[PDB]
């Protein structure tokens, strides 16, 4: 159908945030360290899906700044619930992103 | 000082060598490793995209537990059992006893791939996925413990898996389909591509959506908390289906990830469809159980898989159609044949649900409205006998649930039956028939609960009697209206 | 159908006299596979994995009426084991940093690197092969008490393997030279001293009795790798002027003898069925010779 | 003596087992299957209620029995009111 | 293998020596000390009876405070802002705009310990007691934080203490003369025997009853955890006045906890009270003001009191007349000169509220009763320039709260004057004028806020002039009825 | 009266251009005392606190025009303390475990349980004066940011005099004929090795002006006491087979070090007023020689 | 000029600064101690208001005025009806 | 008064135990350790008011029994917010007594 058709033709990446600390800290980072993308920001209460086209990064500097305490990358599987896009993740930083553009 | 782990990773996964004092089909057997001939050498090339290490696993795991436990805790005394909605309190128990021992089940289809596997990366993040399975397990028999003293109804978050009654059936056919049941590789990419990176953001995300909004906050944040660790164990599929890709195995790897996405499909439209369109009170309804679908299985999941190489599975338009439908009629037989189930059903058809049901789903009152209709009229004239079952629905030889379709106005039913070695099984869809088609022997000799009525199996041969056999151990187990009817005041 | 009152626990507890505890309450009595014998799993009963489960768990000569009742003996669960091995890694960890800081590797004998290449960073291997099969003792076992006990254990086979990768690696920084990191595969595959273990373990692998494998695993080589391979590896370590090697291994010894612990109630346990002190025996004479050998290799290689 | 089928009536939203007689009239099996579901879920109509094979166009006659029919124990029928 | 605690534990305080290089009376002057000229060596017998060790508290605070953030994390979204009765919001103003700078000032009386005490158990736990109330001022800056984005009133939470507020500077004339204006063995028994295992349990746990049946989990979980750790270091008490008593000082001592008692009553009369017996929602008052004072100040401390060996306080019946009466009327001026708070009361004069205070306070609507009729006839009639004053209240000269008397059908007011060194100073009872002549200087130039006020310190001499004193920025800073008069609706 | 819209963060700290931290947050600007001259305190002017409080912060001849700016340079708060500190005594603690498993101290040299008595032992006296000490400078600094880092080094204190406490009665258990845990007292008093130092501390807390105090504590004392007692020791204890002391004070001089960096970034922030740089000198001449003496007079005891 | 004094008004619930005049007679400071209090959170009645010094039993005559009195500043007054 | 009076001259004693997971565990180990003494519980949803006559012991083994999992006696600070009476404690048990009979 047309409505599924455009549901799966998308390219939104991103962390989906579980609701704690984490929530605002995050979605400042992927607007800092993402600055030519639209973050968009969908709140479900018990966790919000943030997004942006093709590609989105959280470094762990931005964050822990965002955050306002000492943070390792690791530490955001505390909070990380889910994510659309593939996921590469190092001690610096990790990344969402599509292979594919739909 | 400290080394990064970018420096010492590889050292952890350089643990591949080559048999001499037995064979590597012998150290690897195909029926519990899945390699499909891959030879060993190829597997080192696999490479996991979420990575732990033990230090980092033991602290943080520990930091989750810490904050689950503790809103627990202080949560106690929130009255969620005493003020909560009985259709609330209902998903609870629908929730724990489907999902609680599945999930220590779990534990073995991560221990096959830890044992089974020939890429070391696979066989150490699952050990931490064995790890994450019992914490699942243990979470979801604790957290429920505390309500055995108030409702009988909660030993099913312990007894549902041992027990032979048709729902726990229809959970441990597909768990042990596809986690227990079939070898290392088969695991890695059916588990991770139909539950874990699929149905499962249903039941554990939102869900947690719904719990937020109905003040859950012990259970919205316990099964969040569970699902950081599959979002991480869970991306030991992505390496293994690229390798069976690379290595020219991409119409095997198609066809298991097509067949799990149905078999799990089937199970959470009986699970998870009725609790966000009926059981879950219309207020804390934060979407309908198709705006999820939209969100988490077509939007992001099937995406996913898309961009990892496979096609949209074959049955994509009859998948589309059933999410506008199936679940209703779940829902109907759920509730109808309630005395079976260990929850207690909420109908969630008062006139303000019939009008949320109808926005959500045009057409929704000329169809299943149409039976509700009835339902409700009995109900007002008090003629309960009519809305209580004198006979066993039919039940699918592959999802173990009923066999459904629409009704009303524009009805429409279908059973797919098939003979096979000289036996007449009957599915509920296409998809269902075609998955008995792809391996036989997996299903061929398996009984569903009507098929051992009809065999003697089940002594008397009465409703009574399939209850019993269901394993029932009081009147107060099983299922009743959620508000004892109270709903048809509204009406 | 009666009516009965609700339950102060799951009904499976309900008669204990005492109340349950945490490990009661989440441990006990969850492998749903072990209650029908002709079918294991929910799928047809002649299904590969119920054919297999049926072959190597419900047929193995270990038996006893009651394997549910086993108890391991320190009681631990995901939530405990976490607390308990934050505490003794951050340890370690801590351990690995000071004597970085004070750059111990740099004062240990002369040639140690190159014994520390051949004898110690090849345990990656050897622990590896315990890691995988904990694994398969895990997913066989017919209790979840049991299957328990083996998930911790697969851990810290894990947590052992880890320890050796990160030390490897840190050596390396100050011994570039001895092959550390680079050449352990064909050391394990081609060194004398590490082909009976190798032996051992490929052949232990692919014992696939459930009884079997918790016997030949728990009770004849992982006692071997304490008295052969960790203790003897602290006394050299000692000659060598390497005191941060004795000090990891006590650690490693911890979760050792916790594996010990546990695999000695569960005898107790099958001993109650009086056919099981033969068939427990009778395992433990056919794995030691292989073990004894693997030893004495390991310990010419050591001493060499 | 006992005949199991597997049964689908009109406007209903399921498939039932509804044990029938062998001797049983096509008339009669669909007064057994209608008891399961006419008033349950269904609303009462006028009209002659006919069975036919699941999906096929053909009915069975009113008088014909399940013995005659060629029907086998646990095939799937339809209960499905004369146009 | 480790030791246990008891074997190892005198040496941690094995830390008395005689000094040689300087004096005693030079290392312990008694102005910081307060040893009353009791020899060091009569100080070693001190012996804490609620002891800890530097590793088991930092492990047990980490765990606590683990807890605490856990919780109020998970919490967030409960929408206890946005859901929340107004007069609930109103009580987390004032609790945390009164309370969370002077627990970091409380840091000062027990490092007044830490370092001046003779006793060396005391030393060091009044270490922990540094940590603790550091702890403690750090909590309560951090919740209300996220709160400064929604009302400009949370931001007091900070500035309260750093204000010419009239409520502000009642909280810290006391905080300052019984916790940082006073020496070590002052401190000791003076802050442990009046907050600490007095009225703070009324502020931090029966509080923590009402915040609990108002759905506020993180609050309650939040203040009952800082009293676990109050329990703990307010043990530094009892073995203080122990020593008193048994060293020839009972006379002393008797007369500093006697004073300190009423001091902390004034003051939490008029924060405490009003919250539990109006600004907190009627369906959720767990108890009345006064049966918690029975409960906790009469049954639990006064009874510990006499336990050690005091006598009850020579005001007992003053003060149990007080409980019946004062905090009705400081509410009432609280309300009424709402505009000077930072926080928004709610009058809580509906009928079914005033059913509950004559059930409560039997005789409260022939008293305020009649003082609350005229106010509502004047909101029904909207004549709201009669229900905001243009005067000022006149202030007690000891607590710095207004002076109140019992109003209505048997109308009585006491105002307790004393003239000295040449100035009229007014209190607001017999006990206030008391504490005032114990200990003039600490005292005597001091002015309160209408004493300032009257000798042009507050320009202009008004009552806008007195709000910006008062160090409002803002119109939206300043009280108003928290409901915007919508209870007269209901009158 | 105006109109103002909330703010992200307290008033204060509006301002910034950084989103505030959580030490800003909870650290920052809470010494209310500081903001009236002729009244520190909410009483009289002229109470007994008021006037000391005059006296001895507002009067020190050590000024700047915003001590609120001061910033830990570790940005530590109460929670963060707790979890470092954790992590550091968890492990102190897991080494005198392991260190007691393995009956170190019946291996050291002949002899060094007297040295440990004479010279270590006692130090539970002087790490108690640190305590004290630091409790003063706490109360009487003119920021609350200063006063925190001393909160923290007066829990750091007792830190340390915990660890001698322990140590001394464990060494006692080994050596019960040597007066561990017995004569420290006496020794503080009549020892001439500890005289130089009980000398100092007793004048040290004495000295009641806020900068005298922090700078004699943090820019004399305390450096000393690493220089001259803490390194001093671990070298003994090596030559004397103590291979746990060296860790324990490795441990302890973390801490050391930590005191060390808030302390040269207060002096920091100090000197942004010209006028400061002769005040700390001044003081630091004024101690130093008491402060040598003290090293001497126990560096000669300690190799007697 | 400005005589500041602290006034209790009957069946009022506090003191409350009042600020008068020297030459105000005590009928006059009555009405302005009752501007701050009648038909605020006191019920108006008949009758004569009356001053005395705080808690005294005798009356200041009506048209006696401040300076008269003898009164100091920053003095208590009630306010009364005439019994 | 005679309800001050009646309030102040009681003899309770015992702990105040914060909502959370150690309050049945207390209230069971308060019977089980006090088994000649009645003991009153008087609940206010965020603390239990757990008291006996005179003399209230709660000993570490037992508490570990009641609670579940292991237990230390200086842990049950975590959620002791107060306490009636004097208190004793060490590493084997609390004690919560009074001296005098009032
Ligand atoms: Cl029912
Ligand atoms: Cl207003
Ligand atoms: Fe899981
Ligand atoms: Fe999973
Ligand atoms: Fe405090
Ligand atoms: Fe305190």
């Amino acid at each position: 159908s047309t409505l599924a058709d455009q549901a799966l033709h998308n390219n939104n990446v991103g962390p989906i945030i579980r609701a704690g600390d984490l929530v605002e800290p995050v979605i400042e980072t992927a607007e800092i360290d993402n600055p030519g993308k639209e973050i968009t920001v969908e709140d479900r209460r018990a966790y919000v899906r943030i997004a942006a086209e093709g590609e989105l990064i959280l470094t762990r500097k931005t964050l822990e700044e965002q955050l306002g305490r000492p943070f390792n990358m690791q530490e955001l599987e505390i909070n990380l619930a889910s994510f659309a896009g593939q996921i590469q993740a190092d001690e610096d930083q990790i990344r969402f992103y599509f292979d594919k553009t739909m | 000082a400290m080394h990064p782990r970018k420096d010492w990773y590889e050292l952890t996964r350089a643990t591949n060598w080559t048999p001499s004092y037995v064979t590597e089909e012998q150290l690897f057997p195909e029926r519990m490793s899945g390699h499909m001939g891959i030879p060993l050498e190829k597997w080192e090339s696999y490479d996991e995209p979420y990575k732990t290490s033990y230090p980092e696993y033991v602290s943080i795991q520990r930091e989750k537990d810490a904050g689950a436990y503790s809103v627990k805790a202080a949560l106690e005394r929130a009255k969620i059992y005493e003020n909560s909605d009985p259709g609330w309190i209902s998903t609870l128990k629908s929730h724990y006893g489907a999902i609680a021992v599945g999930e220590y089940a779990a534990v073995t289809g991560e221990g096959r791939m830890a044992r089974f596997s020939k890429a070391p990366g696979n066989r150490n993040m699952a050990t931490f996925g064995m790890m994450d399975e019992l914490r699942h397990g243990q979470l979801q028999l604790f957290f429920p413990h505390e309500y055995c003293k108030k409702d009988r109804q909660f030993d099913w978050a312990w007894r549902a898996y041992h027990s032979n009654e048709w729902a726990a059936i229809a959970a441990k056919h597909f768990f042990d389909d596809i986690i227990t049941g079939r070898d290392a590789i088969s695991v890695a990419i059916m588990l991770t591509f139909s539950f874990e990176t699929g149905f499962a953001n249903m039941q554990f995300l939102g869900l947690a959506a719904d719990a937020a909004e109905a003040g859950d906050y012990t259970f919205a944040n316990l099964i969040s908390s569970i699902q950081t660790d599959e979002s991480r164990h869970a991306q030991q599929g992505g390496p293994a289906l690229q390798l069976l890709i690379e290595n020219g195995k991409r119409e095997e790897a198609q066809k298991k990830v097509d067949m799990a996405i149905w078999r799990a499909w089937r199970l959470f439209a009986v699970l998870t469809g009725p609790v966000m369109d009926y059981y879950t009170p219309l207020e804390d309804r934060s979407q309908s159980f198709k705006e999820f679908m939209y969100e988490w299985i077509i939007g992001q999941f099937e995406r996913s898989l898309i961009d990892l190489g496979l096609d949209k599975p074959w049955y994509w338009d009859l998948f589309l159609k059933d999410i506008d439908e199936l679940h209703h009629s779940y829902h109907m037989g759920v509730w109808y044949w309630r005395t079976t189930a260990w929850w207690n059903p909420a109908a969630g058809v008062t006139p303000e649900e019939r009008d949320w049901l109808e926005e959500k789903y045009p057409g929704w009152n000329k169809r299943w409205g149409r039976c509700w209709d009835v339902i409700t009229e009995n109900v007002l004239n008090d003629r309960m006998d009519l809305v209580s079952p004198e006979t066993l629905p039919s039940v699918c030889n592959m999802s173990q649930i009923p066999l459904v379709g629409v009704p009303g106005d524009d009805w429409n039913i279908e059973v797919f039956s098939l003979e096979h070695n000289g036996r007449l099984y009957h599915f509920g869809s296409e998809v269902d028939r075609w998955v008995f088609q792809q391996d036989p022997v997996q299903y061929q000799n398996h009984m569903n609960i009507v098929d051992r009525f009809l065999a003697g199996q089940i002594q008397p041969m009465t409703l009574e009697g399939a209850l019993k056999y269901m394993g029932f151990q009081s009147i107060e187990e099983m299922g009743k209206d959620a508000h004892d009817f109270a709903w048809a005041d509204k009406c | 159908f009666e009516s009965k009152k609700p339950m102060r626990t799951w009904s499976h507890l309900a008669e204990m006299r005492k109340k349950p505890s945490e490990y009661d309450i989440v441990s006990r009595k969850l492998h749903y596979s072990t209650n029908n014998p002709d079918s294991p799993w929910e799928l047809s009963p002649d299904s590969p994995m119920n054919l297999w489960y049926k072959q190597y768990r419900n047929a193995s000569p270990l038996k006893h009426d009651n394997w549910d009742a086993f108890t391991d003996p320190d009681q631990l669960v995901y939530r405990t084991y976490n607390l308990m091995q934050d505490g003794q890694e951050s340890y370690v960890q801590s351990l690995f940093d000071q004597f970085n800081e004070r750059e111990h590797d740099q004062m240990v004998r002369e040639g140690w690197e190159h014994t520390m290449a051949r004898c110690y960073s090849p345990l990656r291997y050897l622990f590896h092969c315990l890691q995988m099969s904990s694994a398969y003792v895990q997913q066989m076992a017919p209790a979840s008490t049991i299957s328990n006990c083996c998930i911790l254990q697969t851990a810290d086979s894990l947590r052992w393997l880890t320890h050796t990768a990160y030390r490897t690696h840190e050596l390396s920084l100050t011994y570039p030279d001895a092959g550390l990191g680079e050449h352990e595969r064909e050391l394990w595959e081609k060194e004398p001293g590490w082909q009976g273990l190798r032996e051992l373990m490929e052949k232990q692998l692919t014992a696939f009795d459930w009884g079997e494998a918790f016997v030949s695993l728990n009770l004849v080589v992982k006692p071997m790798i304490v008295e052969s391979i960790f203790k003897p590896l602290q006394q050299q370590a000692w000659e060598n002027n390497d005191t941060l090697l004795p000090l990891l291994i006590d650690s490693q010894l911890k979760d050792a003898e916790r594996h010990s612990r546990w695999s000695k109630a569960l005898v107790k346990h099958a001993l109650e069925n009086p056919d099981n002190h033969a068939v427990i025996e009778g395992w433990i004479e056919k794995w030691r010779p292989l073990a004894d050998r693997a030893a004495e290799a390991y310990l010419s290689m050591l001493s060499s | 003596s006992a005949f199991p089928v597997h049964a689908a009536f009109e406007k209903d939203f399921l498939v039932q087992l509804v044990v029938v007689d062998l001797n049983d009239s096509m008339d009669q099996v669909a007064e057994k299957v209608a008891y399961h579901c006419v008033n349950r879920r269904v609303a009462p109509r006028e009209g002659v209620m006919r069975v036919r094979k699941h999906r096929s166009t053909e009915l069975f006659p009113r008088d014909m029995t399940i013995a005659e029919s060629g029907l086998n124990p646990t095939e799937v029928i339809d209960v499905v009111f004369e146009e």
